[PDB]
C-alpha cells in the first residue's frame, strides 16, 4: 500500500506528495509545483535526490527535508 | 599509480590534483561524471535494477567510476593520481584537507556557500551545473547534520565482517558491502555524505572534489577487507535478477564485469595497505 496523499505549506513552500534517467516510481512528491525525485527503502524509509544519503520515515519527510535543503531556492526539474 | 593518503600530499601534488580537477571542469568533461552519478542515484532501487549503489555492485561500480575520473586527470597531467581521505583519522574542519591550499572549508552559515579555496564560487573556475537545487555555488555544512565522522573502531568492526553481501543484496542486507555503504548499521559511507553537507548530502554530490577522495578510502576500505578475509569473495555468483552478479557486465561500461575490478592491484596500489 502506498502512503497516503499530502498537501501543506511547509517553511513558505507548497509541498505535495501523491501515488503515482531515473527509477519507476510509485509516489510523486512537488515542491512548489516542481516534482522532486524521492525513492523508498527496502525498510519503509524515504529518501529524496537532495537528501539522498539520510533516510526519514515518510514521503512528506522527505519532501520538508527538501524544502529545509534548499533554504528559499527554486527546485530545478530532473531529467524525464 | 600509487594512491596517496591526502594528509600526506606534499605542496606541488595538491597543487597539480587541483589544476587537473579544475581543467576538467573548464573543458566540460567533469559534469557528465556528475549526471552519470545521478542518473544511477535515481535508477538503483532496492526491489528493482540496481547496480552503482545499494546492492553488491556498489563497491566495483565505484571502484571503475573513479578509474574513468583518475584516466581523465592523467590526461591533463600524467603525475596526478586520485588521494583517498581517511575521515575517521582527519575528522575535524581543521583537517588539511579543508585548507585553502586544497579543498577549501565548511560553507558559511547563512546559505552554506564556500568561500575560499580553489573550488569556492567567488573563484569563477567552480560553477554548479549539473544541480537539482537550482544554486550554483559549492556548499558544505561540515558536521552540521550529524555530529561526528565514523571512527577507526567502528570501521574495525565493519571490516571484520566475513560476508561480502547477503540476500537481499539490497539496503537492508546484512554483511560487508551494506555495513561499508551504510544503509545498515553504524554507518560508515552514507554518515560521510551527511556530514560534509551541501551538494555531497544529495545525488549530485561529484560535485564536491571531495566526493572522489572520500570515495577513493571507501575503495581502500574494500581492499582491506579483501586482506582481512582472503576466503571470502564478492557474491552473488550467478542468475540473480536486478542485481550485477560476479561475471556479469555492469553499465554503463558494459564491458567490464565485477571479477575484473576485483584486484586494485591492476590499476593502483596505496601508499600503505596492511598485508593479512
Ligand atoms: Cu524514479
Ligand atoms: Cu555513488
Ligand atoms: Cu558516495
Ligand atoms: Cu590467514
Amino acid at each position: 500500500a502506498a502512503p497516503e496523499s499530502f498537501d501543506e505549506v511547509y517553511k513558505g513552500r507548497r509541498i505535495q506528495g501523491r501515488p503515482a534517467h531515473e527509477h519507476g516510481g510509485g509516489y510523486e512528491v512537488f515542491v512548489d509545483g516542481v516534482q522532486l525525485h524521492v525513492m523508498r527503502n527496502a525498510d519503509g524509509s524515504w529518501i529524496s535526490v537532495v537528501s539522498h544519503y539520510d533516510p526519514v520515515p515518510t514521503p512528506r519527510a522527505a519532501a520538508r527535508a527538501a524544502v529545509d535543503e534548499l533554504q528559499g531556492a527554486p527546485l530545478l526539474p530532473f531529467p524525464a | 599509480t600509487v594512491r596517496k593518503n591526502q594528509a600526506t600530499l606534499t605542496a606541488d601534488e595538491k597543487r597539480r590534483f587541483v589544476a587537473a580537477v579544475l581543467e576538467l571542469k573548464r573543458s566540460g568533461r567533469y559534469d557528465e561524471f556528475v549526471r552519470t552519478h545521478n542518473e544511477f542515484i535515481m535508477s538503483d532501487t532496492d526491489s528493482g535494477e540496481r547496480t552503482g549503489h545499494r546492492s553488491p555492485s556498489f563497491l566495483p561500480w565505484h571502484r571503475r567510476f573513479l578509474l574513468d575520473f583518475e584516466q581523465a586527470l592523467q590526461s591533463v597531467d600524467s603525475s596526478v593520481t586520485l588521494p583517498y581521505w581517511d575521515w575517521s583519522a582527519d575528522r575535524t574542519v581543521r583537517a588539511s584537507l579543508w585548507a585553502p591550499d586544497f579543498l577549501g572549508g565548511t560553507g558559511r552559515s547563512t546559505d552554506g556557500r564556500v568561500m575560499d579555496g580553489p573550488f569556492a564560487a567567488s573563484t569563477g573556475n567552480w560553477p554548479i551545473n549539473v544541480r537539482v537545487d537550482s544554486r550554483t555555488y559549492l556548499r558544505r555544512s561540515l558536521g552540521g547534520s550529524v555530529a561526528e565522522l565514523p571512527t577507526r573502531a567502528e570501521v574495525e568492526s565493519v571490516l571484520a565482517i566475513s560476508a561480502y553481501d547477503l540476500p537481499p543484496y539490497n539496503s537492508a542486507s546484512e554483511g560487508f558491502r551494506n555495513h561499508l555503504e551504510g544503509w545498515r548499521g553504524v554507518n560508515l559511507h552514507n554518515r560521510v555524505h551527511v556530514w560534509v553537507g551541501g551538494q555531497m548530502a544529495t545525488g549530485v554530490s561529484p560535485n564536491d572534489p571531495v566526493f572522489w577522495l572520500h570515495h577513493a578510502y571507501v575503495d581502500k576500505l574494500w581492499a582491506e577487507w579483501q586482506r582481512r578475509h582472503p576466503d571470502s569473495a564478492y557474491v552473488p555468483t550467478g542468475g540473480t535478477p536486478d542485481v550485477v552478479d560476479l561475471n556479469e557486465t555492469m553499465k554503463p561500461w558494459n564491458t567490464v564485469r565485477p571479477a575484473d575490478l576485483l584486484d586494485h592491484t591492476a590499476y593502483y596500489t596505496f601508499d600503505a595497505l596492511e598485508h593479512h
